[PDB]
C-alpha cells in the first residue's frame, strides 16, 4: 500500500518508506570484489561485498562505485545495490509497494530510460517516479521558491525555480562535488607525506574530510593564520592506530568549491554559478531568488559554508538588497525527506508510472513524465 | 542482422578482477568470466533503440545476472540439442563477439581467465557457453591444449646454491 | 575411508589420522647409517636405521636429517621415512587412505612436483593435497583471521590472514629455526668448554635446548644478573653420566630469534619480520592483524615467547592500539591438529587430487591446486 | 662560474657539469656500514663505505638506500652521499658552482624544504634550484610537447605537457619502479629455488634483472612458448661462480609494469595510467600526447617495452588516429642531460634561487619557485 523511496545516491543510498520522517536506512554505494586467495575453505563464499558489509570489510576489496557523476555507469552492480536495498535492507517486497527513484537534471537520457527499464522488468514494482533532486529539496523547505545549492557526492547543481514554476534553462550544473573534494585531498595529504594510494584509503581520505574540514570565511587571511601555525592543526586516528596531523590542506580542500582551478577545471566556482543562475532568470524572480537560496545535499554539510556563500554572492549581487541562506539542519537527508513528502501526498496517486501504462509505451514514458 | 549496434571503449576494465583474486580455489571462474562478457558486451547508447532492446532482449535469456539463472542456464546446456532455439539464437551472440571491435583485447584477456583460474579445466568437455564465447573470440579454437603445460622438472647444472 | 594428514616436519614427522584430536606418531626425521665395522654375525643387517630406532641407536650411527631448510633434499631417504610411516608405525595401506602432505610457503617447486610424483608413483595413495604450514594452523585456532609466527625446526615464516583471505605478497620467510639455534648453541658451549662435535652430539645438544633454554624477557638487563652469577645456572646430565652446567648460553642461544646477527645473517629479528609482514598488509587488515598473532611451532615453545613479542611487537607498532600473541598450549602440534581438522571437512572432499586426474594432468597439478 | 647539475636518483645518483654531454660520474646511490668484526688492525677505520667502493665491497656491508620510492628518507646517510659527489668523485668546491637539484612530482613538501637546506646550510653552495624529472626529459627530447613514462629505480610518474604549458591536475605517479621489479624477481627466483636473500643478494638480483629480462609483447601467448621451453632459458654466472638459469620468471618480473596486482598492489598499469592520464587532459592536447610519448628513465630501458606500450595505449585509444612512443637511446641518461640543458640555457640565469634572497626568505622559497 505505502510507496518507497529511495534515493540513488551518487555517494550514499538513502532509502525509507512514505510519510516517513527519517529515511529507514542510509548505507553507502559501494559494491566491492574480494582481490585476494581466500585459502580459508568456508569463508571464500559471497563473491561480492556491497553496502555496510563491503564497509567494514574494506581492507581485502575492491572497492567501486556503480555511479560517477551522476551517472549510473555499472548496470550490473546497480542491480545488486537495490537488490541489497529491497530485500537485504528493507525487507520488503518489491512487487507490493510503488517506488520512487531519484536523479539528477541534466543527466543522459539512457541513465532515465535504462533505470526504469531495469525497474520494472526486474524488480516488477507496481508503479515508479523519478523526480529531479533539487525539486524535492523545496518539498523539505516548505517553500515554493528560490534556487537549491544540492551539491551532492557525484555532482552539485542549481534548479532555479519561482513559487510552481521552474526554469529550465536556468538549470545550471557542475560536476565538481565530494569524490572531487575527496580526490583533491589525496593529492593534497601527499604534500604532507600522508601517501593514500587505493581505494580502501581512499575510504578513510573521506573519513579524515568529513570530520575535519571546514571552509574558510576569507580564504587568504585565514590561509595567513596557518603561515603562524599556531592553533589550526588537529590530528586524526587512523584505523592502523598510526596518527596523522594536517594544517592548511584542511580548509584549502573545500575551496575546490569556490576556485576550480584547484582541480584545473575551467569553471565558476558554486558561488559564482549561484549568481549565474539567478541572472538567467527573468528580472522579477531575482528579487526572490536572492531570498531563498536553499543549502541541499551532503556535501554543503561542511561548517561556515552558509557563512561564506551569504558573503560571497553579496559581493556579487547588488548590494542594495538582501540575501538569504536556507541552511537547515537536516540538509544531508532534504532530498529523501521532501522524496518523502512528495509521494504522500494526496494529489500525487495519479502522477505515478503505472505497468498498465508501462507495456504499450515502453522505457520512453518518462521522458514523458516530467522531462 | 544486429548492424547499426556498437559498444563503448574498455568497459570492462573494472570488471576484470586481480591476478591474485583468480588464484582462489573458491573462485568459480564461470559466473565471473561470463560477468566480464556481460559487462564488456553493454551496448553503447549511441546505438538506435530498435536494435538495442532486441540484443539486450537476447542477453537476458543467454547471459542472466542472477546466479541462479546462470546455474539454471547449464541445466539445458547438458541437452542442447534438446533446447534448439535458445541453442540457435547462440550462434548470433557468438557472430556479434567474433565482429567484436575489441576482440584481440578480449581474447587476451579471455584466455587469462583460463590460466590463472582455470576456467578450461574441461578442455572439450565445457558446455556450450563456455565453449563458444572462447570459441567467439579464439578463431582457430586451439585453447584445447597448452594451459595445461608448465615445465616441471629440468636441471642443466649444479645443484642447490646457498 | 578415512584420510591420513601426515606433517612433513623438518625435524619431526608428525602423523595420523583425519577427525584425531592428537597425531597418532611423532618420531623424529631422521634416518642413518652406520659407521663401525659390525664384526657380530646376527645383529649386522639393517643397514639403514630410521626413525625411534635410530634414535635409541644414535651412537653407532650417522644421523643425518632428509630435510634441511623446509626443502627435501635427499630423495632417496624421504622414500624410507615415508615408508616407515605408513607401514612401520602407522600400519596402515597407503593405497587405501587419502593422505594430505604439508609444506612451506616459498619453498622450491620441484619440492612440491617431487613429492606429488613420489606419492602417487610410489605409494599409490588414492588422492592427496598440500597444505601452506600456517594456513593449517588458523584452523587450529578456530579463528579465521590473523598472521601466524609459525616457526619449525627448519624455517620460520609468516603467512599474513584476512578473514578467508590470503597475502600472498606479504608471506615472509626466514630460514633461522631450531637447528640454526642447535648449531649456535654447538659453539656456545665451546666456550664453557662443553665441546659436543658429531651427529650424536647433535642430537644430545638439543635434548639441553628444550629443558633449559628459555628466552629472556630484556635482554641486556637479565644478562647483567647473569653478571652476578647467583641462581642461573641450571646442569644436565648427559648419558653418559658426567654433568654439565650452563649460565648465560643458557639464555642467549634463544636471542638468535631476535638478533640474527649472532649467527651472522645479515636480517631482521622474528620480532621485527612480524611487523615488517603487517606494515607489507593493507591499512584496514592490520588493526585486526595485532589484535591475532598466532605462535605456532615447536620452535616457540621456548618459556617466555609470548611475553617477549608481545613487549617487542608493542615497540614497534603504534601504542595508541592493543597487540595480542595467541599463544596455545598445543603449539608444537597445531600444524598437525589444524590439518586433521581441514581434512575432515565435510566441504573438502571436492579439494583433492585424484590420481584419476593425475594420470591426465602429470605432477604439476598441484601448481593448479592452492599454488 | 659553471653549474653543476646533480640528479639525485632514487637508485643512481646520476652528476655532472651543465652543457656536457655525458653526465661526469655514475655511481649507485647505496651507503653501507660494514657488519661484521675487524679484527685487522689497519682495515678497519672508514666505517661507512658509499658508492662505488660500497659497490665492490658488497659482501661485508648492510647495503641501505638513503632514498625510496622518491621520498629521502635518512638525511644523516644523504648528506653523506652528496659529500661523496662533489669532493670524492667530482673533486670540485661546491661553494663556487651553482647546483640544480632533480626531484619527482608530488613528493612531501620537506623532501623538497630539507633538501634546500641541507643544500644552503651544509654546502654552501651559491644558487640551486629543483626540477620536476619529466619536465627536464622534454628537453632531452628537444621538443616542447608530450606525456613522459618517466620510470625510474624508486617511482614512475607522468607529466603531460603541452607546448610550454603542463597539466598539473593530470600528472600521475606510481610507486612501482625498479625495486618493486626487484623485489618480485626475489619472489619468483624462489620457485626455482634460487634463494637470494639479503642486500648483497638484493644487488646481484638486479644484475640479473638488467642483463636478462626483457618484457613480452604478447604476455598469455609468449607465455605458452615457455610451456614448450626450448629456447627460452639463459643462464647466469653468480659472483661465487655457480651458475643459475631462468625460463619464464624472465619476462614474467616486468610485468609488474603492467599488472600491478602482482605484487598486490591494487592499481592500473603503466599502460593504462598513461591512458587515463591523457583523458584527464583537455581535448585538443590528447591529438598530440597520442603522437608524443617520452619513455624516459632507466626502468625503461627495457628490450621491448617500446614495441608493447605502443601496442597497448593503440588498444586503448581511439583507434582512428595515431600512436607514436618517442623511445631514445639514452633514456637511461634522459633526466640528467635535460637538466645538463636546461641550466645552459642564456634565458635561466635569473631562475636560480640565489643564497642573497634565501637568507630572508627561508626553507619555503622554493615553494614559490616552480611549486
Ligand atoms: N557531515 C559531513 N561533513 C562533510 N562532508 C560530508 C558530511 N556528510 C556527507 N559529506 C559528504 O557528502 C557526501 C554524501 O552526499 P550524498 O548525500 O550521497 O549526495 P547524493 O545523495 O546526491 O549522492 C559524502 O560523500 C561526503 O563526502
Ligand atoms: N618443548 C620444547 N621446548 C623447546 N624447544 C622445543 C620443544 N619442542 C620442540 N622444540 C624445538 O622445536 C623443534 C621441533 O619443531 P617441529 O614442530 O618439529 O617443526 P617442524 O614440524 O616444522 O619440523 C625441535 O627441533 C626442537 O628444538
Ligand atoms: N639497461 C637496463 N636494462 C634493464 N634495466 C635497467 C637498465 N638500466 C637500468 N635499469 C634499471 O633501472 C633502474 C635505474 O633507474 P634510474 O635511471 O637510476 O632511475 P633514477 O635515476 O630515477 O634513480 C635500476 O634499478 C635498474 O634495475
Ligand atoms: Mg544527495
Ligand atoms: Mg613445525
Ligand atoms: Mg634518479
Amino acid at each position: 500500500t505505502t510507496a518507497l523511496v529511495c534515493d540513488n545516491g551518487s555517494g550514499l543510498v538513502k532509502a525509507g518508506f512514505a510519510g516517513d520522517d527519517a529515511p529507514r536506512a542510509v548505507f553507502p554505494s559501494i559494491v566491492g570484489r574480494p582481490r585476494h586467495q581466500g585459502v580459508m575453505v568456508g569463508m571464500g563464499q559471497k563473491d561480492s561485498y556491497v553496502g555496510d558489509e563491503a564497509q567494514s570489510k574494506r581492507g581485502i576489496l575492491t572497492l567501486k562505485y556503480p555511479i560517477e557523476h551522476g551517472i549510473i555507469t555499472n548496470w550490473d552492480d546497480m542491480e545488486k545495490i537495490w537488490h541489497h536495498t529491497f530485500y537485504n535492507e528493507l525487507r520488503v517486497a518489491p512487487e507490493e509497494h510503488p517506488t520512487l527513484l531519484t536523479e539528477a537534471p541534466l543527466n543522459p537520457k539512457a541513465n532515465r530510460e535504462k533505470m526504469t527499464q531495469i525497474m520494472f522488468e526486474t524488480f516488477n514494482v507496481p508503479a515508479m517516479y523519478v523526480a529531479i533532486q533539487a525539486v524535492l529539496s523545496l518539498y523539505a523547505s516548505g517553500r515554493t521558491t528560490g534556487i537549491v545549492l544540492d551539491s551532492g557526492d557525484g555532482v552539485t547543481h542549481n534548479v532555479p525555480i519561482y513559487e510552481g514554476y521552474a526554469l529550465p534553462h536556468a538549470i545550471m550544473r557542475l560536476d565538481l562535488a565530494g569524490r572531487d573534494l575527496t580526490d583533491y585531498l589525496m593529492k593534497i595529504l601527499t604534500e604532507r607525506g600522508y601517501s593514500f594510494v587505493t581505494t580502501a584509503e581512499r575510504e578513510i581520505v573521506r573519513d579524515i574530510k568529513e570530520k575535519l574540514c571546514y571552509v574558510a570565511l576569507d580564504f587568504e587571511n585565514e590561509m595567513a593564520t596557518a603561515a603562524s601555525s599556531s592553533s589550526l592543526e588537529k590530528s586524526y586516528e587512523l584505523p592502523d592506530g598510526q596518527v596523522i596531523t594536517i594544517g592548511n590542506e584542511r580548509f584549502r580542500c573545500p575551496e575546490t568549491l569556490f576556485q576550480p582551478s584547484f582541480i584545473g577545471m575551467e569553471s565558476a566556482g558554486i558561488h559564482e554559478t549561484t549568481y549565474n543562475s539567478i541572472m538567467k532568470c527573468d528580472i522579477d524572480i531575482r528579487k526572490d531568488l536572492y531570498a531563498n537560496n536553499v543549502m541541499s545535499g551532503g556535501t554543503t554539510m561542511y561548517p561556515g559554508i552558509a557563512d561564506r556563500m551569504q558573503k560571497e554572492i553579496t559581493a556579487l549581487a547588488p548590494s542594495t538588497m538582501k540575501i538569504k541562506i536556507i541552511a537547515p539542519p537536516e540538509r544531508k537527508y532534504s532530498v529523501w525527506i521532501g522524496g518523502s513528502i512528495l509521494a504522500s501526498l494526496s494529489t500525487f496517486q495519479q502522477m505515478w508510472i503505472t505497468k498498465q501504462e508501462y507495456d504499450e509505451a515502453g522505457p520512453s514514458i518518462v521522458h514523458r513524465k516530467c522531462f | 542482422p544486429f548492424s547499426g549496434l556498437k559498444f563503448k571503449q574498455n568497459s570492462f576494465l573494472s570488471t576484470v578482477p586481480s591476478v591474485t583474486n583468480m588464484h582462489s580455489m573458491h573462485f568459480d571462474a564461470r559466473e565471473t568470466f561470463l560477468g566480464v562478457i556481460r559487462k564488456a558486451l553493454e551496448p553503447d547508447t549511441s546505438t538506435p533503440f530498435p536494435v538495442r532492446r532486441a540484443f539486450d532482449g537476447l542477453r537476458a535469456e543467454i547471459l542472466p545476472n542472477d546466479t541462479i539463472k546462470s546455474a539454471a542456464l547449464k541445466a539445458q546446456c547438458s541437452d542442447i540439442d534438446k533446447h534448439p532455439e535458445l541453442k540457435a539464437k547462440m550462434e548470433t551472440l557468438k557472430e556479434v563477439i567474433t565482429h567484436h571491435p575489441q576482440k584481440e583485447k578480449l581474447a587476451e584477456i579471455a584466455l587469462q581467465f583460463a590460466r590463472e583460474a582455470g576456467l578450461t579445466r574441461l578442455k572439450g568437455e565445457t558446455d556450450y557457453v563456455l565453449s563458444n564465447v572462447l570459441d567467439g573470440l579464439i578463431g582457430d579454437g586451439s585453447w584445447r591444449a597448452g594451459p595445461a603445460y608448465e615445465s616441471y622438472l629440468n636441471k642443466p647444472g649444479v645443484d642447490r646454491v646457498i
